[PDB]
C-alpha cells in the first residue's frame, strides 16, 4: 500500500521582522495551506529557526540545507540575505505496521524546484527587497503557482532542459530573417520565436531567461490569430549586464509564438503600433508556420544526450529504481561509468567537454565487453562526428 | 579550532546531563547539550523522531535509545547510515560496560542520576574505538576492517593451526561451563573454539579485540576480569581469564566462563595448553611469522600484477577480510584519506537497500576502480588510470583464481568445537 | 549639359573635300579615302590601326567615271576600283608603292552595284541581275568565278563581321539575307516582314549587330496613332532564320537615325534635337509574345561640345563630316546615368551588362550599404539575388560574362561597415542569398561572420551555423575561434568540436596540456600517435610542473610499463636522456 511523496507545507519567513515580544505573527510572509491555525504557523517557523541557529554554531549560517525526521523532510533555501523558503514534504509509507522509506528521496531535485519557484517570482515581480505589508500581499502570487506532481520528477526537471528542434538550413535562414523588426520599428529591443513547445530561434538571451520565458508562455498562453491580450505586462530580464523591466508582447500565428521586448522606461505602446505590427507581420509569419508544419509532416535501448551549455536535450524516453540511479550519478575532466543493477539493467554514462550521455540496456546475458560494444553501437547509430575519439 | 575537527561524538541523557564528549570537556559544553536536548524534545512533541541534518559539507546524525541521546557530526565523505552504525557501536560499548538490566533499573530510579560515576575509568575503550579510524593520525587497515565490519585472520599453514586447535580442544575438554576460548596475536585472530549450541557474533568478537588491544595490564599478570557480550546474553556477565603465552611468544589467550569462582582451573588449563604447544614447536612458527613485515608470499603475488594499487576481498559466508599492504603512492596521509573515501563511497553504493547494484566500473582521472558482488565473494579493486579493460578483467580473474587456491591459509571455514 | 552621349576628346582630322577631290568611306576597315585628281597626285588614308594615322599615297591615271568605292584587302595588299556599270577594273597593289604596270581590266554585262572582300585574298561582287563571287589571280592576270545565285536587286546592304548581306529584290516586296563566305553562298529563310506591301527606302533600313547577335532594324509609324516606332528582328532562329523579337516605342514624329554604341540602340531625332537609348536586355512589357520598350531616360541631346543635317552615320558608332573634315566616335558617360536613374534595381540591371559597370556598381553598393542606409532592406535583398545568379552561372559553366562580382569583391565592401549595430543583418542576408544559390562561403566571409556573431553576443546562431557546416572547416578558422576563448566558454566548446570534426589532434593535445589536463592528453596521444611515438620528455615535464605527486607517479609508471613492453626491462634507455626525472622520482618516493 504505497503512499508516495505529497506536499505538506510551504512558507516564507524573515527573522528580522517581529523582534519585539507580541509580534510573533510578523515572521510569516506566506503560509500554505492558509487554513492552519496561527499558533501552528508560529511553531513551525520557530522550529525552522531553531534548526538554522543550531547549524550556525559549526559553520556559516547560510549553509543549512535539509532536515530528515522519521516521516517528514524539510528543505531550506536563502535567495537573499534574511529571507528563507521552506518546502515540507511527506515520506512514502509501506504497509505490510508502517514502513517509512524516506531513503527514496533525492534532495537535489526538490531543491532545484525551490530554486525555480523563486526564479519565476523574480521574473514576473522582481526581487523581494511598512513595505512588508505590500510584500505580504504581493506574495499571494505563490497561491496559483502551487495550484497549477511531486512524485513525477526526474533528471530533466533537475537540470531544466528543453528538447531540440531539428530544421533544414533553408527554413532556419528564413526564420532567423525576422530580425529586421528591430530596424523597421526602432522601439523593439528583442524578439524570440518559439514553435509549439521547442525553442525555434531565441538569441542574445541567457539560457535562464529563455527558460523562464518559455515556462511562462507554456503555462499561461498555451494552456489557458493575433496579439493575445490578458485580463501591459512587465518582465524583468537581464540584458547588457543589468536586469531591467521590459514590456512583453505575444503574437500568435498558427503554431508560432513570437515574443517582443519593448522598452519599459517610457509610456505604454499605443494601438497604432499594434495595428502596424499586425499589418506588417501577419502574412509572412503565417506562410513560414505553414511551411515548417508541412516540412515536419514530411519528415529497445533508450538514450538521453544532455548539453550543459545550452540546456537542449535529445532523448526518446524504466522502473523507479532505474530512474533513481540516473539522478544519483550526475553532475572537470572526462569520465566513464558502467553500472549493473540487480534487476539486470545496464547503465552507461559518458562526459565529454560539456555534455552528458546516457544509455540504458535490458539484457541479462551480457558481460562487460558485450555491454561496451552495444553502447558503442548505439552511440555511433544515434550520433555523427564521433566525439569520444573511439576511432 | 574546536569546530574545525573532522569528527565529533556527543553523548547525552534523556534529561540533558552531559556524559561523554570526544573533544573538549563535558562540563564546558553544557549549553550545546541543552540546545540538543531541547531540539530533540521539541521535535518529539509532534509524535515524530529526528534523525539527521545535512548542512552544506557537515552532516549530523541523531539516535534516541533507552533514554540516551547519541549525536555524531562529521566533515568526511561518510553517509548518514554509516554514522548510525558508528553510533550503534558506541551504544554497544556502553551496553557492554553496564549491563542492560542495571542501566534500565537505575534509569527507572531517580531521573537525574549521573552516569559518569559508573563509567569512570573506562574512557580508554571509548577513545580507542573512536580513534580506530584513520582520521587523526593512523595509517593502518583498521579503518578497512571497520568499514566492512569484519576481522583479519593470522596467515599460518594449515598444519600449525590444526595442531593449535587440537591442543586447546583436547586440554580444555573436562572443564564445566567454558563458552569460548580465543587466541589472538597482533590484532589478528589465530584460533577459536566454541560450544556446540552457542555461536558468536562479529560485533562481540570485535569488542573482545578492542578490549585486548586497548588494555596493557594483561602482559604482566594473569588478569581475571568480567565482560558482557550483548548478543550472547545482554543481562548476564561473563568472566574472562586473560593471559599471554610467554615472554618470547606474544600471543594472547582468553578463556570465557560463566562461573565467577572457577579461576584456578582456568590457570591450570592455560598452563597445560602452553606446555603442549611448546612441545610441538607451534610457538616457533608463530614467532617466525610475527617477524615477517609484509607476508612475502602475498607481496610477491601483488608485485607480479602491475597496474594494481590496492584491493580488499571478503567472502559472503563468514565475516573475514583479506587485504594487502599499503604501498606507494598511498603511503602519505592525504592520499590515504582519498583512498578511504573511495572505499566508503563504493561500499555505500553497492549495499544500498533501496537501490542495490551488482557491478561498478569507473574510469576517473586518477584511477580506475572496480567493484563486484557475486553470490560467493565481494571484491573492491583499484587499478592505474591508463589501463584498458581487457587487461583489468584478466588481472582480476587471475587474482581471484590465486585467492581461491590459497583459501585455507588465509581464511577459516568452520570454527572448532569443544 | 548633363548628358549621356558625348564624342571623342581627340578626334581624327583629315583633308576637307573640295570641288575636285572626293571622299570615300570604307565601313569594313573603318577607313576614309580622299582621292585627288583621279588618284594621280595621291590619295590620303585615314582610319584605325597604328596610333599614327596610316596613309598610303599612290598614283593612278584618269580613266573616266566617278568612283563610288576604293577598298584595300583585309590584309591590305590589293585594292579595287569601279568606274562604270559595264566596265569594272581590278587593280593590283604591290608592296608599299603602287606597281602601276600590273593593273587588270575586266568587263561585265551585268548591272554593277558594288563589291566586297570576303577574305584576305577574295573579292565578292554584288550586281543587280544576280550576285556571284569571284577570285583574282595576278599571275595569269585573270579573275576566276566559283558560284552565283540570280536575283534582281534594287539596293543592298553589307555586314563586315557576320558576312551577311541583306538584299532587296527588284520586285520591291521581298527581302532575303544571303550568307557569303569562301566558295559557299546560300540563301537564308526569307524574312517575315509582316507587311509585304509597305514601301522600303534607303533611310528606313539599317543593319547592325548588338550583344554579338546580328539583327535588322526597320523604321515604322504606328498603325493606330501614327507615332513613329522601330521594328526589330533578330537573326537568332535555328539556321539563322529571321525572327521578330522586339519593338521600340518612340512616340514622336520626324526623321530618325540609329547607331549602336556599347550595345545600346541609340535613336537620333534631328527636329527635336534629342537622342533616345534602348536597352534590349532590360525587362519591358510584352504584348503578343513581342516585347515593347520605352526610353530609359528622358530625351536629351548630345553633350554640347565642338545635330547638323550634313553628317553621315555609319555603324556601329561612326559619325563623319563632309564639309568639316573630321570624324568622331560616340561614347557614354555612366557617371551622370548613375544619378539620372533613381530605381536601384533598374540601375543594377542596367549596369550588370555594360563594359565599365564594375567600378560604378561597387560604388553604388558601397553608397547604399554604408552612407545612405535606412530601415533598403528589400532593395539589397534583390540586388544580391540579381548578381549572385550571374556568379553561379559562371561557375556551373566551368567567355566570362561582362561584369562579374565574386565573394572577394564584396568582402572588401563589408570591411568599412564593421563594428556597427546593423552589420549582422547585412551579412546574414548575403549568406542567405549565397545559400539560396548554392555557393560555398570562403574563409574571409566565415571569419567576418564569426567575429560579428561573437561581438553581438549571439551564440545560438553560431551553433546552428556550425551545425549545418555553413562556415569553412579550415584550421585557420579553428585558430580564429580558439584565439578568443575568453568572451565565453561556448566559443571554446564550438572551437574544440569543429577541431575534432576535421581530425586535427595535435592542436587538441596542445590545448589540453595548456589547461593542465595531463592524463586526458596522454590518453588521446596514445591513441593518435600509437605508444611507440609519444614523447616521454614533454609529458614528464608537463606532469612535473603541476606539482601533484600523483599525476607524476601515474605518468612515470605508464612509461615504465611502456619500457617493459618494448625492451623487456624497467629502465629508461639512454636515448631519452631523462636521468633528472629518474633522480627526482627516486628522491620523491623512497624505495
Amino acid at each position: 500500500q504505497r503512499v508516495e511523496i505529497t506536499l505538506r507545507s510551504f512558507y516564507i519567513f524573515n527573522s528580522t521582522f517581529g523582534q519585539v515580544e507580541g509580534e510573533e505573527h510578523k515572521k510569516v510572509l506566506f503560509y500554505h495551506p492558509n487554513d492552519i491555525e496561527l499558533n501552528t504557523k508560529i511553531k513551525d517557523v520557530g522550529l525552522s529557526e531553531a534548526i538554522i541557529r543550531f547549524t550556525g554554531t559549526f559553520t556559516s549560517e547560510d549553509d543549512c540545507q535539509a532536515l530528515h525526521t522519521q516521516k517528514t523532510t524539510q528543505l531550506f533555501y536563502q535567495p537573499e540575505p534574511g529571507y528563507w523558503l521552506v518546502l515540507v514534504l511527506n515520506v512514502p509509507k509501506e504497509v505490510r505496521v508502517a514502513d517509512y522509506r524516506g531513503a527514496e528521496i533525492s534532495d537535489r531535485i526538490y531543491r532545484a524546484i525551490l530554486r525555480q519557484c523563486y526564479q519565476m517570482f523574480r521574473f514576473q515581480n522582481g526581487c523581494f527587497s511598512n513595505p512588508d505589508k505590500r510584500r505580504e500581499l504581493l506574495c499571494q502570487k505563490l497561491l496559483q503557482f502551487y495550484d497549477q506532481d511531486p512524485a513525477q520528477c526526474d533528471i530533466i526537471d533537475m537540470l531544466h532542459s528543453i528538447q531540440y528542434l531539428p530544421l533544414d538550413k533553408t527554413l532556419f535562414l528564413r526564420a532567423q530573417n525576422f530580425g529586421t523588426l528591430c530596424e523597421t520599428f526602432p522601439d523593439i529591443k528583442e524578439s524570440i520565436m518559439l514553435y509549439q513547445e521547442q525553442v525555434l530561434c531565441g538569441g542574445k538571451l541567457s539560457p535562464e531567461d529563455l527558460h523562464c520565458v518559455h515556462s511562462y508562455v507554456v503555462q499561461h498562453v498555451l494552456k489557458v490569430g493575433g496579439f493575445v491580450r490578458s485580463r501591459p505586462m512587465k518582465v524583468y530580464v537581464t540584458l547588457d549586464k543589468e536586469a531591467k523591466p521590459y514590456y512583453l508582447l505575444i503574437y500568435r500565428a498558427l503554431h508560432i509564438t513570437l515574443c517582443l521586448f519593448l522598452n519599459a522606461d517610457q509610456v505604454a505602446p499605443k494601438q497604432d503600433l499594434y495595428d502596424d505590427l499586425h499589418a506588417y507581420m501577419a502574412p509572412q509569419l503565417t506562410s513560414l508556420a505553414r511551411d515548417i508544419s508541412s516540412e515536419l509532416t514530411k519528415e529497445a535501448p533508450k538514450y538521453l544526450f544532455i548539453n550543459e551549455q545550452s540546456l537542449q536535450h535529445h532523448t526518446n524516453f524504466n522502473v523507479l529504481s532505474i530512474i533513481a540511479d540516473l539522478a544519483n550519478g550526475s553532475g572537470a575532466p572526462a569520465e566513464e561509468v558502467q553500472v549493473k543493477t540487480t534487476n539486470d539493467y545496464w547503465i552507461v554514462k559518458r562526459r565529454c567537454n560539456y555534455r552528458q550521455y546516457y544509455v540504458i540496456l535490458c539484457n541479462s546475458k551480457a558481460t562487460l565487453l558485450d555491454v561496451t560494444q552495444e553502447a558503442r553501437r548505439i552511440f555511433e547509430q544515434e550520433l555523427t562526428d564521433d566525439v569520444f575519439f573511439d576511432k | 579550532l574546536w569546530q574545525g575537527q573532522k569528527k565529533h561524538i556527543f553523548i547525552l541523557s534523556e534529561a540533558g546531563k552531559p556524559i561523554f564528549s570526544l573533544h573538549g570537556n563535558e562540563d564546558k559544553l553544557a549549553t550545546l547539550f541543552g540546545v540538543i536536548q531541547a531540539l530533540v524534545s521539541f521535535v518529539q512533541m509532534g509524535q515524530d523522531a529526528i534523525t539527521s541534518i545535512h548542512a552544506g559539507g557537515i552532516k549530523f546524525a541523531f539516535m534516541q535509545r533507552s533514554s540516551l541521546i547519541l549525536v555524531a557530526a562529521s566533515r568526511s565523505n561518510m553517509s548518514v547510515q554509516q554514522l548510525q552504525l558508528q553510533l550503534g557501536d558506541v551504544y554497544n560499548q556502553i551496553l557492554s560496560i553496564l549491563t542492560y538490566s542495571h542501566m534500565t533499573k537505575i534509569f527507572e530510579r531517580r531521573k537525574n542520576f549521573d552516569l559518569r560515576r559508573l563509567l569512570s575509568g573506562s574512557e580508554r575503550l571509548f577513545y580507542n574505538l573512536l580513534a580506530n579510524d584513520s582520521s587523526s593520525a593512523k595509517v593502518s587497515n583498521n579503518i578497512f576492517t571497520f568499514l566492512t565490519n569484519s576481522i583479519r585472520v593470522f596467515p599460518l599453514p594449515t598444519t600449525i593451526r590444526s595442531q593449535i586447535t587440537s591442543a586447546i580442544q583436547s586440554n580444555c575438554s573436562k572443564i564445566k561451563n567454558l563458552v569460548f576460548a580465543v587466541l589472538i596475536a597482533n590484532n589478528k585472530l589465530i584460533a577459536l573454539v566454541r560450544m556446540k549450541k552457542y555461536s558468536i557474533h562479529p560485533a562481540d568478537l570485535r569488542l573482545i579485540f578492542n578490549l585486548v588491544e586497548c588494555s596493557e595490564s594483561f602482559k604482566s599478570s594473569e588478569n581475571w576480569s568480567p565482560i558482557c557480550l550483548p548478543k550472547f546474553d545482554m543481562n548476564g556477565y561473563l568472566h574472562a581469564h586473560v593471559s599471554y603465552l610467554a615472554d618470547d611468544c606474544q600471543a594472547c589467550l582468553l578463556l570465557l566462563s560463566v562461573d565467577r569462582d572457577a579461576f584456578f582451573t582456568l590457570a591450570e588449563a592455560k598452563a597445560k595448553i602452553t606446555e603442549k604447544l611448546r612441545k610441538s614447536h607451534c610457538l616457533e612458527a608463530i614467532n617466525e611469522e610475527l617477524q615477517q613485515p609484509f607476508n612475502a608470499k602475498l607481496y610477491q603475488q601483488v608485485v607480479g600484477i602491475p597496474e594494481l594499487r590496492h584491493f580488499l576481498y571478503k567472502p559472503k559466508s563468514t565475516a573475514q577480510l583479506l587485504c594487502p599492504m599499503l604501498r606507494h603512492p598511498y603511503k602519505s596521509l592525504t592520499e590515504l584519506e582519498r583512498l578511504e573515501a573511495i572505499y566508503c563511497d563504493l561500499l555505500h553504493r553497492i549495499h544500498n537497500s533501496s537501490r542495490p547494484l551488482k557491478l561498478i566500473y569507473e574510469m576517473k582521472e586518477r584511477e580506475v576502480v572496480l567493484a563486484w558482488a557475486t553470490g560467493t565473494y565481494e571484491l573492491y579493486a583499484i587499478f592505474e588510470p591508463v589501463v584498458d579493460k581487457a587487461t583489468v578483467i584478466k588481472y582480476v580473474d587471475k587474482l581471484i583464481k590465486w585467492i581461491e587456491k590459497e583459501y585455507d591459509v588465509y581464511f577459516i571455514r568452520n570454527h572448532a568445537t569443544f | 549639359g548633363i548628358h549621356y552621349i558625348e564624342l571623342t576628346p581627340n578626334p581624327i582630322r583629315f583633308d576637307a573635300v573640295s570641288q575636285l577631290t572626293n571622299v570615300f568611306f570604307d565601313d569594313s576597315n573603318k577607313q576614309i579615302f580622299a582621292v585627288r585628281s583621279g588618284g594621280a597626285t595621291g590619295v590620303v588614308v585615314k582610319g584605325p590601326g597604328s596610333p599614327d594615322d596610316v596613309v598610303i599615297s599612290f598614283c593612278m591615271s584618269d580613266r573616266g567615271g566617278a568612283i563610288r568605292s576604293i577598298k584595300f584587302s583585309p590584309d591590305n595588299q590589293i585594292l579595287a576600283v569601279q568606274r562604270k556599270e559595264n566596265s569594272v577594273e581590278f587593280i593590283c597593289f604591290q608592296g608599299d608603292q603602287p606597281l602601276l604596270q600590273d593593273i587588270i581590266t575586266h568587263q561585265v554585262k551585268t548591272l554593277i552595284h558594288g563589291f566586297v572582300w570576303v577574305h584576305n585574298r577574295e573579292v565578292a561582287l554584288i550586281s543587280n541581275t544576280g550576285v556571284e563571287v569571284y577570285t583574282v589571280v595576278p599571275e595569269k592576270r585573270q579573275v576566276r568565278s566559283v558560284k552565283s545565285l540570280s536575283i534582281g536587286i534594287k539596293w543592298f546592304a553589307w555586314c563586315c563581321d557576320a558576312n551577311v548581306a541583306l538584299l532587296c529584290t527588284s520586285e520591291g516586296n521581298s527581302l532575303i539575307p544571303v550568307l557569303v563566305k569562301q566558295k559557299v553562298i546560300t540563301k537564308l529563310p526569307k524574312v517575315d516582314l509582316g507587311n509585304p506591301s509597305r514601301d522600303v527606302q534607303e533611310s528606313k533600313v539599317t543593319l547592325g549587330q548588338v550583344y554579338g547577335v546580328l539583327a535588322v532594324l526597320i523604321l515604322q509609324s504606328n498603325s493606330t496613332t501614327g507615332l513613329m516606332e522601330v521594328e526589330v528582328h533578330l537573326l537568332n532562329g535555328p539556321g539563322l532564320a529571321p525572327r521578330k523579337c522586339h519593338v521600340l516605342r518612340l512616340s514622336l514624329l520626324g526623321r530618325f537615325a540609329i547607331n549602336t554604341v556599347d550595345n545600346l540602340i541609340v535613336v537620333h531625332h534631328q527636329a527635336s534635337g534629342t537622342s533616345l537609348l534602348f536597352d534590349i536586355s532590360l525587362p519591358g512589357e510584352v504584348i503578343n509574345e513581342i516585347t515593347y520598350h520605352t526610353p530609359i531616360t528622358p530625351g536629351r541631346s548630345i553633350k554640347p561640345f565642338g545635330y547638323s543635317t550634313h553628317w553621315v552615320l555609319f555603324q556601329p558608332n561612326i559619325v563623319i563630316d563632309a564639309k568639316l573634315g573630321c570624324m568622331w566616335f560616340l561614347n557614354l558617360c555612366i557617371e551622370p546615368l548613375c544619378q539620372l536613374i533613381s530605381d536601384r534595381i533598374r540601375l543594377t540591371e542596367f549596369l550588370l551588362q555594360r563594359s565599365n559597370g564594375k567600378q560604378m556598381l561597387l560604388k553604388v553598393i558601397g553608397q547604399l550599404v554604408d552612407d545612405q542606409y535606412k530601415g533598403i532592406f528589400s532593395r539589397i535583398n534583390k540586388i544580391y539575388a540579381s548578381w549572385v545568379q550571374l556568379e553561379l552561372q559562371n561557375q556551373t559553366a566551368q567567355t566570362p560574362p561582362i561584369v562579374l562580382i565574386e565573394q572577394l569583391d564584396m568582402v572588401q565592401i563589408f570591411q568599412r561597415i564593421a563594428r556597427r549595430p546593423y552589420t549582422e543583418s547585412i551579412l546574414m542576408l548575403y549568406l542567405q542569398s549565397l545559400n539560396k544559390f548554392n555557393i560555398a562561403a570562403q574563409e574571409e566571409l566565415s571569419k567576418m561572420i564569426i567575429s560579428e556573431l561573437i561581438s553581438n553576443r549571439s551564440f545560438d546562431t553560431l551553433r546552428r551555423l556550425v551545425s549545418y557546416s555553413m562556415l569553412l572547416e579550415s584550421k585557420s578558422v579553428a585558430c580564429f575561434l580558439l584565439s578568443h576563448s575568453n568572451v565565453d566558454t561556448a566559443i571554446s566548446q564550438v572551437a574544440i568540436d569543429m577541431l575534432g570534426r576535421i581530425e586535427a589532434h595535435e592542436i587538441i593535445i596542445e590545448v589540453m596540456l595548456g589547461q593542465g589536463k595531463v592524463i586526458d592528453a596522454l590518453r588521446l596521444a596514445k591513441n593518435s600517435m600509437g605508444l611507440e611515438k609519444v614523447p616521454a620528455r614533454k609529458f614528464l615535464e608537463a606532469a612535473h610542473k603541476t606539482k601533484d605527486d600523483l599525476i607524476f607517479h601515474s605518468v612515470y609508471r605508464f612509461f615504465q610499463m611502456r619500457n617493459l613492453k618494448l625492451y623487456e626491462t624497467l629502465s629508461f634507455p639512454k636515448a631519452e636522456q631523462c636521468t633528472e626525472f629518474i633522480q627526482h622520482y627516486n628522491n620523491t618516493f623512497p624505495a
